[PDB]
């Protein structure tokens, strides 16, 4: 670990680039994750809350 | 704008609600602002036979 400085800035931008890619995934509340589903099967009054 | 429906479809008078009379004769944006007045009127409309 003698590299352990440039090593550590390589790491920690793939690593916050990864949890904000897959954090398009998480529900947050709402019925599904993908837009499409939910434009779908829900009339327009519900659909956008 | 004046009409006369039937009972149970009141309801359907409202922005952005699917149904039978709010499908094929009388439909309503979903931007709507204004407001809806409805009182039976059995009294006069409904002939014996």
């Amino acid at each position: 670990s003698a590299l352990g400085k440039l090593q550590d800035v390589v790491n920690h931008n793939a690593q916050a680039l990864n949890t904000l890619v897959k954090q398009l995934s998480s529900k947050f509340g709402a019925i599904s994750s993908v837009l499409n589903d939910i434009l779908s099967r829900l009339d327009p009054p519900e659909a956008e809350v | 704008d004046s009409f006369v429906i039937r009972g149970n479809e009141v309801s359907q008078i409202a922005p952005g609600q699917t149904g039978n009379i709010a499908d094929y004769n009388y439909k309503l944006p979903d931007d709507f602002t204004g407001c809806v007045i409805a009182w039976n009127s059995n009294k006069l409309d409904s002939k014996v036979g």
